[PDB]
């Protein structure tokens, strides 16, 4: 059921890393 | 032999800094090249920052691991699944790969703290329990510890 | 109820001991009472001590452990073979027994990774591979991180 | 084969211990 939040909160995690 | 972009030295090199990654977080040696030593330093240091993100641990917390390679496959389908590819994301499985064996570790402990105790227990009980009681219990050994 | 001599209260303050005491030296919580929990600090500390002593460590790294079970059982008779019984040698069997968690654990984690590593590898091989490739390989992660 | 010294290594800390 919540693995799902834990993909998003990695997606955001890595996107926010190529911004640098 | 292939150049970077051969599927041969992308699947070797994706092994090397997996190996390394993962082997560097649990401990808290696998012998590679500059090149791929340079990205390992580059990994091991976005992953300290991520151990610092504490919303993140929250997150990883709260799934249940006791199905783990179900959980896996699907934080890595999910992760790609809109059909676009970054650096970054490839980062966040790697990382996540790293707590996946931190957090089944964490799962096989308290039965195997139940398992040794099951072994002392029934040793203590029939080899050591007759002399125990000779010393009136547990109690002889405050006295032994003099207290 | 029975009071300390009683083998119901031996076995019910034996475990609470054994418990604490082996789960506070693997997280490097156990309600219990007052003398019980002085008996825990004593334990506590002489742990400590052992953890230092260096030949012991040693010793106990040396031991296989692919079968857990009968390394205990073996060394456990054998402590006690002489048929003499002291509290020291009481202590040290706890210590030996939380030093087969850890030690048991350690024998999970290789084989831990591999398998992780397996799922990971397995799913960047047949999902990101081809996108890795079009970056020219991993030396586009070097480009990445601005190596 | 080894337990047997560790065994002794522990009679041997044991013993150590009740001196004190």
């Amino acid at each position: 059921a919540s693995t799902k939040k834990l993909s998003e909160c990695l997606k955001r995690i890595g996107d926010e890393l190529d911004s640098n | 032999g292939g150049g970077p972009t051969s599927s041969e030295q992308i699947m070797k090199t994706g092994a090397l800094l997996l190996q390394g990654f993962i082997q560097d977080r649990a401990g808290r040696p696998v012998p590679q090249d500059a090149s791929t030593k340079k990205l390992s330093e580059s990994l091991k240091r976005i992953g300290d920052e991520l151990d610092s993100n504490m919303e993140l641990q929250r997150m990883i917390a709260a799934v249940d691991t006791d199905s783990p390679r179900e959980v896996f496959f699907r934080v890595a389908a999910d992760m790609f699944s809109d059909g676009n590819f970054n650096w970054g994301r490839v980062v966040a499985l790697f990382y996540f790969a790293s707590k996946l064996v931190l957090k089944a570790l964490s799962t096989k402990v308290p039965e195997l703290i139940r398992t040794i105790m099951g072994w002392t227990l029934d040793f203590l009980r029939e080899r050591l329990l007759g002399w125990i009681q000779d010393q009136g219990g547990w109690d002889g050994l405050l006295s032994y510890f003099g207290t």
